[PDB]
């Protein structure tokens, strides 16, 4: 059963639960709430509002669009305005974050968590 | 750090390699 | 208001089509034809037309020699070209050109000067203050919504294929076929001629290209459905000319578009269009031919035959390794997909840096498009 | 009166309401 | 019945309303409203008139008759004041006029709007 990622999933079956809770805090100054971390994250949206929430600076417009080019969009506005603040990112990438990739995504609110307090 | 770095990052507490007696006969994949 | 619309004209050899950025569907949709007239006009005060542009050129084509600006995909006429644009710009649409960027589509491969002349007629007499110019075959991409596949555009001037992996373009890929609609067209009346219908005049080539468009269709087992038209009498259908003369189309239906897949029948030794689409897979690289061989795509209008779906599938499966999936994907809307994803290109907001600005134009002339475009 | 009241540009745009624009009926087409 | 002829004549409604309106109120000096814009302009003489109050310069005399031809002449002797006051009108005809095809009426009196400004 592959002890290696055995031991790696019980790694992040709780380091999920983790950054939920922490994340769900800071996004209740606004009336917004996620019940998985993969799921709404695909979005971008949540994100945005995150990091209005947390940098307390204004992002660019999300753009209003159902298609998978317009979710690249808004996880690249944040990426980039992620990028303007000094963050240091590896191999993270839009589609990525649209494709949901687990531990991608556990770096990324990890890194956010990281540098911002 | 909120809550404690050692709480918001799990880090394994107990260790696994103390209890096995010998690592030699250690199978990874049971197949 | 802030972030005015930018209107999109897609020009192609058959039809010319223009609308908004933001709007699903295209708001003017006419043929590419420029009429002049044969004959003496002989009543006195009945007023004087020097050309006829659009839809009623079509309405009055006794009268007119009717004639085509693009020839495959390359522009011959340019003095055509501006009345197009013009009759499209204030009269289909009737905005002001100075006030708007404009988007144009292109075929893959060209000659460099067609792009130059356009950025040239665009920037110099409409005063367009932003313009670009864009591959129709990955807009059709972006009309499909996916950011992986195969590109197959089947129009009136040109065939073209190109594969875009993840976002990237394999240029040693692309394929550029000559065949199109309107050798088709040539085809269908060529072999109109065996059962002693006979079109000659240039205004009969549009009641032929009708009879295409309505009464064809692509068999899938040709040679079976040879032996089938020659037993009976059941594959045959009616067609009644302006006139009121009625022909029988009968047997032509399915040879008509069946030279898409053997040009030999046209005299040229190229391969069909399957082959085509097999070789352009096949020069891509051993990775990313799975998520190729699964997400063929079609476009154009030229693709709107019946069964030409079912025959490129089993064709290309055919040429394809028995264990792998080949799926043709191939929208009811094809037709304006060049269209349809060139206006969600001009919605995204990243999209607002690469217009090419005047004063780029102003700096560097008309080549600048060379390296802002592609 | 301007431009922007003379000549009716659309401030919707329909294309971003869509879900799909892969599917889309524009005639029934038979 | 279509997508594309809704989106057209929708957007062709409000432009008539507009024109009409504009054309009223250059033309609320003479004793002359047009209640249709395509209706009226078929005779050509209301349009001869409403090009001889925006130039402010003398235009030939309408041809008196009902018969056709007579409107034609009508048409033509006003798009030939139009072509000569330098304005380039493209896919412009007297009998297109007379006929009352609603994009080049529109055309016209946009053509029009923008040019004697
Ligand atoms: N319903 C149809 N069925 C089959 N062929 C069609 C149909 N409609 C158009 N065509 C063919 O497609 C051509 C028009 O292609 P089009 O999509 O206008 O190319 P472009 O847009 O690049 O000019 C016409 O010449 C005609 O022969």
């Amino acid at each position: 059963r592959s002890r290696i990622k055995a031991l790696a999933d019980e790694r992040e079956v709780v380091q999920k639960k983790t950054f939920t809770k922490w994340v769900n805090s800071h996004l209740a100054r606004v009336s917004c709430r996620i019940t998985d971390l993969y799921k709404d994250l695909r979005d971008g949206r949540m994100l945005i509002k995150l990091l209005e929430v947390l940098s307390g600076e204004m992002l660019p417009k999300p753009t209003k669009g159902k298609m998978r080019i317009h979710c690249l969009e808004n996880v690249d506005k944040a990426l980039q305005f992620l990028k303007e603040q000094r963050v240091h990112l590896e191999n993270m990438g839009s589609h990525d974050i649209v494709d949901g990739n687990h531990r991608l995504v556990l770096g990324l609110i990890w890194t956010i968590i990281l540098r911002f307090q | 750090q909120v809550l404690g770095y050692k709480d918001l990052a799990a880090i394994p507490k107990d260790k696994a390699i103390l209890d096995i007696e010998r690592p030699d006969l250690m199978i990874y994949e049971p197949h | 208001d802030d972030d005015i619309a930018a209107l999109v004209v897609d020009n192609g050899s058959g039809m010319c089509k223009a609308g908004f950025a933001g709007d699903d569907a295209p708001r003017a949709v006419f043929p590419s034809i420029v009429g002049r007239p044969r004959h003496q006009g002989v009543m006195v005060g009945m007023g004087q037309k020097d050309s006829y542009v659009g839809d009623e050129a079509q309405s009055k084509r006794g009268i007119l020699t009717l004639k085509y600006p693009i020839e495959h995909g390359i522009v011959t006429n340019w003095d055509d070209m501006e009345k197009i644009w013009h009759h499209t710009f204030y009269n289909e649409l009737r905005v002001a050109p100075e006030e708007h960027p404009v988007l144009l589509t292109e075929a893959p491969l060209n000659p460099k000067a067609n792009r130059e002349k356009m950025t040239q007629i665009m920037f110099e007499t409409f005063n367009t203050p932003a313009m670009y110019v864009a591959i129709q075959a990955v807009l059709s991409l972006y009309a499909s919504g996916r950011t992986t596949g195969i590109v197959m555009d089947s129009g009136d001037g040109v065939t073209h294929t190109v594969p875009i992996y993840e976002g990237y373009a394999l240029p040693h890929a692309i394929l550029r076929l000559d065949l199109a609609g309107r050798d088709l067209t040539d085809y269908l009346m060529k072999i109109l001629t065996e059962r002693g219908y006979s079109f000659t005049t240039t205004a009969e080539r549009e009641i032929v290209r009708d009879i295409k468009e309505k009464l064809c269709y692509v068999a899938l087992d040709f040679e079976q459905e040879m032996a089938t038209a020659a037993s009976s009498s059941s594959l045959e259908k009616s067609y009644e000319l302006p006139d009121g003369q009625v022909i029988t189309i009968g047997n032509e239906r399915f040879r008509c578009p069946e030279a898409l897949f053997q040009p030999s029948f046209l005299g040229m030794e190229s391969c069909g269009i399957h082959e085509t689409t097999f070789n352009s897979i096949m020069k891509c690289d051993v990775d990313i031919r799975k998520d190729l061989y699964a997400n063929t795509v079609l476009s154009g209008g030229t693709t709107m035959y019946p069964g030409i779906a079912d025959r490129m599938q089993k064709e290309i499966t055919a040429l394809a390794p028995s264990t792998m999936k080949i799926k043709i994907i191939a929208p009811p809307e094809r037709k304006y997909s060049v269209w349809i994803g060139g206006s969600i290109l001009a919605s995204l907001s990243t999209f607002q840096q690469m217009w090419i600005s005047k004063q780029e134009y102003d700096e560097s002339g008309p080549s600048i498009v060379h390296r802002k475009c592609f | 009166l301007g431009y922007k009241d003379l000549a009716a540009i659309p401030k919707d745009k329909a294309i971003l309401d869509i879900e799909r624009p892969d599917l889309m009926i524009y005639e029934p087409h038979f």
